[PDB]
């Protein structure tokens, strides 16, 4: 994923260099984060940027001749804020006050029109700034469309779907086209169809009398793209993450790897402790930080004492690492305290028992007493709401006689703002009710693929190994360990596409399913051998290949990949990907690492507390 | 070429001096103006001249002069233009629009996949629905918004909402514009209510008013906006069993918090039921 | 230790301070590598004006040629005793990326400026000029052929070579001209 950092920097810094003299830079707060990922303020100051302003708080000044704006053009908010600052700057400025505006990869006519209507933008220098798929992590590419999840499913707003297919085109057009496109879900299909049409646009530009025709050859380095919609798995997002990174996100929240507590230290995979602890189970990490403290203290507080240069130099060259580890260790110890206060208080373990018991198919009413205690203890809003939703999603619809008991805890837990919470849950389809006309679990060949159908967990729990009691928290052999045995469907639906061996072992579930093992093991390509399961999930199925004479040549080269020539695989989550899913994808990516490089691609990274607080953040 | 056009059946004999005075391309147009394309190609081939203008002229002649149906003609035109891969479909489709053959123009514009050009051509032809489809299929949020703005400006609201509702992706993007009237949370309820009526989004109409209820000063404005939000929930009680009954609970949940602030001095506003009991 | 600095910077990404240091130690190879990643047009030209380094200039120019090839000519053309082959063949790489007539007109202008300023009589220079001109003549093929015709017969050297390229593009109308020229 880090290879795109140069591209993102290239375009951002190029446009800034085009501005002569000293300039003030105005950055959208909701874009500044993603920008901070690729460049530092010092990177921008090296290009002549002096002051740093924001649009939302109307922060302006007249200190520089050139004023430069960076913002998303998918909303009028920025066009208005920019025009507002321009009008104020021109009124107070005693200089030429040249203005420059940098927009999304394709600046919109709407944005430009709104700017022009201001009457003060007539001399403005407006240009495209094609930043997409920000390098949030070495294995993760994110468009950072943080509001994508909410808008994409509350209003069915396709904006992130359109941006994603374009952003994906923005990669494959340079690294070669995906020889195969597959995916599951309504929005997943849209992305797959958009990618096919965008390829036609690249040839059509010549026929349109515009840009030169692209060769559009298939990639020799990229094997495939897998696109999965958020609507496909509405159960996984409702479980609390048990990993260390999950502890941080579940209690505090991770954005831009920055996060609240000090903004002096960034926590990411480059950290020597985080790369080892981030995927650790909460029951284990409490012992890993002590393991780190013992090994760190031995080299940091001892061994080097009284040593002469000949031996001391071994610790001197490493000391900077020991100091960083000690600083990160204290931070990690503070996170450990946060979990300890929930495990010694029967809060974290209590919600886990509910998640494990529901996953196994236990009657959800039996877990109600455990949920009531969590509400009574004033645990965080998203931690109670997840349990007050998951129970219905697992069952596939429950009678109102029982739903009301859980619903009472939703209104009691959220207060008068619960009205927005319930409306968002229904619109986001994260709450099921038997009384609904949409309360229909997909049946075998039951004309599946409609927007009014839901994934049949109660069937797929037998078709796939979604229930795992074999998880090893310290040394796991399955993704299920992230949830201590949940074996999340959103990942199984990807694993069964990524490798035929995964398909063979994943579908080896109940005694009426394992008979298909020999068929599942033949799924060398596409969805073959997985049709029984694909047909029982929500939304349509997409499977198409790249056209052209050399398509077979590239396909053979890509299926001939080896450890000395690893091939890249794109896994795409539409509507945003949760941290539990990212950790699960890293686990499988490591197992397949010997042959292929699997990269996680998303419209956004969903915080565990972002989905259940939609009624809180939009209520502020 | 001189002998080719000197035969007594079809031709116009031409001297060297006359040949030189008439532009090289004029040795083609002299036949195109007669609706002669077979010879026009032969003449152009001998003279090593462009033949794209011949196929364009011929296709336009079929559009204006033919007694054939739009589908019969458009099939014949695309077969001839596809073998001469220049830019001809827009030119003929424009002629087809002028001649009233809008079915023919639509088919010709399907051979130019780039929505960047097809959308403004469909808008220039005042053809609705199709302009949205080209923008949506390409996934260009500029073109989709652009068509939406042109539909919003051209149509008297009711036709605007009913055309975008037929294309749910466009409908949601209409809402996206309506959610940001001035931006920064300033939603336009005038457009949102009509968008929601087309898609029967009763809970989203209430959610707009509820967001105002909570973004505006707590309690004092929340009570007025929540009561207004309730007026968008006056629908069927099926499906949305708990979502609709929640409006009564929201009023009682806020009412008890305000009551405690008045009598207990210490405010309970913004607290959950379990938090207030604590 | 230069490596220590390079390694440390890469882990955090503070390239802008590294570049300043890199200039102080004059690690030319690193300065140019980092430029390509960012394509900071202004910086590349400042570096080429100061040191140039003709042995690396060509490979470095391969990226710069896309943005504005003409400017590169003005910088190198004045660098003392210049080997003319450092500017000519750069166009071979540019024409591979573009197809349209606007790119072709730019391509002609680049080569004409380079050869007119050099005044070279080198056969390699002339041979490459003729090949590109015939391969990518834009629209006004005649005016472009007239330029080579004015220079003389020698610049083309190989009759069949120049003819094959001119003939494949246009027959009869352009054949008469190229056959008369040499």
């Amino acid at each position: 994923a880090e290879q795109v950092r140069d591209k993102a920097r290239k375009d951002l810094l190029h446009l800034l260099e085009g501005v002569r003299g000293k300039k003030n830079l105005v950055i959208e707060k909701d874009l500044a984060g993603p920008l901070g990922v690729i460049v530092k303020a010092s990177t921008l100051r090296d290009y002549g940027v002096d002051n740093f302003f924001f649009l939302e708080n109307k922060n302006t000044g007249t200190s520089q001749r050139n004023i430069v704006f960076i913002a998303r053009g998918e909303s009028v908010r920025n066009a208005h804020a920019i025009a507002a600052q321009i009008k104020r700057i021109q009124r107070e400025s005693q200089t030429s006050h040249d203005f420059h505006i940098f927009w999304v990869p394709r600046r919109t006519l709407f944005s430009d029109k709104v700017l022009e209507e201001a009457g003060v933008l007539g001399d403005a220098n407006i240009s495209e700034l094609p930043l997409y798929f920000f390098p949030l992590e070495r294995d993760v590419l994110s468009l950072e469309l943080n509001d994508s999840f909410r808008d994409l499913y509350l209003a069915k707003d396709p904006t992130p779907v359109f941006l994603l297919s374009r952003a994906l085109m923005g990669i494959q057009k340079k690294h070669g086209l995906f020889p195969r496109i597959i995916g599951k879900g309504e929005n997943a299909k849209r992305v797959a169809d958009l990618l096919s049409r965008m390829r036609q646009e690249l040839l059509a530009g010549e026929e349109a009398g515009e840009s030169d025709r692209a060769g559009l050859s298939p990639s020799t380095t990229i094997e495939s793209v897998i696109i999965i919609d958020r609507e496909v798995d509405f159960v996984t997002p409702l479980l609390t993450q048990l990993t260390y990174e999950g502890l941080i996100d579940e209690y505090f929240g991770i954005q831009n790897n920055q996060t609240d507590v000090k903004r002096k230290i960034q926590l990411d995979g480059s950290d020597s402790l985080y790369s080892q602890l981030r995927d650790a189970n909460f029951a284990i990490v409490g012992s890993l930080l002590n393991t780190v403290a013992r090994r760190l203290k031995s080299d940091y507080e001892s061994r080097h004492n009284t040593k002469t240069t000949a031996e001391l130099k071994e610790f001197v060259k490493k000391l900077p690492g020991y100091q960083a580890e000690q600083q990160s260790l204290k931070i990690h110890s503070n996170i450990a305290e946060e979990i300890i206060n929930y495990t010694r208080t029967e809060i974290f373990n209590k919600l886990l028992e509910v998640q494990q018991n529901l996953a196994a198919g236990a009657d959800p009413s039996s877990q109600f007493d455990s949920i009531e205690e969590l509400v009574a203890r004033d645990t965080p809003l998203p931690q109670v709401l997840r349990l007050l939703c998951l129970y219905s999603c697992i069952s596939g619809g429950i009678k109102t006689k029982e739903l009301d008991h859980f619903r009472r805890l939703v209104l009691q837990g959220y207060g008068h703002q619960h009205l927005l919470t319930l409306h968002n849950l229904e619109r986001l389809q994260m709450f099921l009710s038997k009384s609904s006309p949409l309360a229909s679990m997909i049946t075998m060949s039951g004309s599946s693929g409609g927007p009014d159908q839901k994934t049949n967990y109660t069937y797929l729990r037998k078709q796939l190994r979604l229930i795992v009691d074999e998880v090893n928290e310290q040394d796991p052999n399955d993704i299920a360990y992230v949830y201590s045995g949940y074996a999340p469907l959103s990942i199984r639906l990807v694993q069964c596409v990524l490798q035929k061996q995964y398909l063979l072992s994943i579908t080896k579930g109940s005694g009426t399913v394992i008979a298909a093992g020999p068929v599942a093991g033949g799924g060398a390509q596409g969805w073959k051998g997985f049709e029984e399961i694909v047909k029982h999930a929500r939304g349509p199925t997409f499977d198409e290949i790249q056209k052209g004479e050399d398509k077979a040549v590239k396909a053979r080269a890509l299926l001939s990949g080896s450890s000395g020539d690893k091939k890249t695989v794109f896994v795409v989550f539409v509507g945003g990907i949760t941290f539990t899913e990212i950790a699960a994808l890293r686990f499988i990516a490591k197992q397949e690492e010997a042959r292929r490089n699997i990269v996680i691609c998303t419209t956004s990274i969903i915080n565990g507390n972002r989905m259940m607080n939609a009624a809180i953040e939009t209520a502020t | 070429v001189l002998n080719a056009v000197r035969f007594y059946e079809v031709g116009l004999p031409l001297s060297y001096e006359q040949y030189q005075r008439l532009s090289p391309s004029g040795l083609i147009s002299r036949l195109l103006n007669r609706h002669e394309y077979l010879l026009a190609i032969r003449i152009a081939d001998h003279l090593r001249l462009p033949t794209d203008k011949i196929h364009v002229h011929w296709a336009s002649a079929k559009v204006r002069l033919g007694s054939e149906d739009d589908d019969t003609i458009c099939r014949k035109i695309v077969e001839k233009l596809s073998g001469k891969p220049g830019i001809s479909f827009e030119v003929i489709a424009r002629t087809a629009y002028e001649e009233g053959r809008t079915r023919l123009a639509t088919e010709l514009l399907n051979h130019e996949p780039r929505a960047g050009r097809q959308v403004p051509l469909l808008l220039s032809m005042e053809e609705d629905e199709l302009a949205l489809d080209k923008a949506i299929e390409s996934g260009d949020t500029d073109l989709i918004y652009f068509v939406i703005h042109q539909l919003r400006r051209k149509l008297p609201l009711a036709s605007f909402f009913r055309v975008v509702s037929s294309r749910p992706t466009a409908s949601a993007m209409v809402e996206a514009l309506a959610r940001n009237s001035d931006g920064d949370g300033n939603e336009d309820t005038a457009l949102l209510k009509d968008l929601y009526y087309q898609d029967d989004r009763r809970l989203d109409g209430a959610s707009v008013f509820i967001r105002e209820a909570l973004q505006q000063p707590e309690t004092r404005t929340a009570s007025d906006k929540l009561d207004l939000a309730a007026n968008l929930l006056q629908g069927n009680q099926k499906e949305h069993v708990f979502e609709l009954g929640a409006l009564k609970e929201a009023k009682m949940l806020l009412r008890m918090q305000e009551t405690f602030e008045r009598d207990l001095t210490d405010s309970f506003v913004g607290l959950s039921v379990n938090q207030t009991m604590f | 230790d230069r490596k220590t600095v390079y390694d440390v910077i890469g882990s955090h990404g503070r390239e802008e301070e590294l570049l300043y240091y890199a200039n102080a130690i004059n690690d030319y190879n690193y300065v140019l590598s980092y430029w390509v990643q960012r394509e900071r047009w202004t910086e590349a030209l400042k570096v080429l004006k100061k040191q140039t380094d003709p042995e690396v200039f060509y490979r470095y120019s391969s990226v710069l040629m896309t943005h504005a090839a003409t400017e590169l000519v003005e910088i190198l053309m004045r660098q003392s005793n210049l080997n003319p082959r450092n500017l000519i063949p750069a166009m071979l790489e540019y024409d591979r990326n573009y197809k349209g007539p606007l790119a072709q007109n730019q391509a002609v202008r680049y080569l004409l400026y380079v050869v007119n300023q050099l005044g070279s009589t080198d056969s390699a220079v002339h041979n490459t000029l003729v090949s590109i001109y015939a391969s990518h003549p834009s629209k006004d093929e005649s005016a472009l052929l007239e330029y080579l015709e004015s220079q003389g017969e020698e610049p083309n050297y190989d009759p069949d070579f120049a003819l094959r390229l001119c003939i494949q593009h246009r027959r009869v109308l352009s054949c008469a001209h190229i056959y008369t020229s040499m």
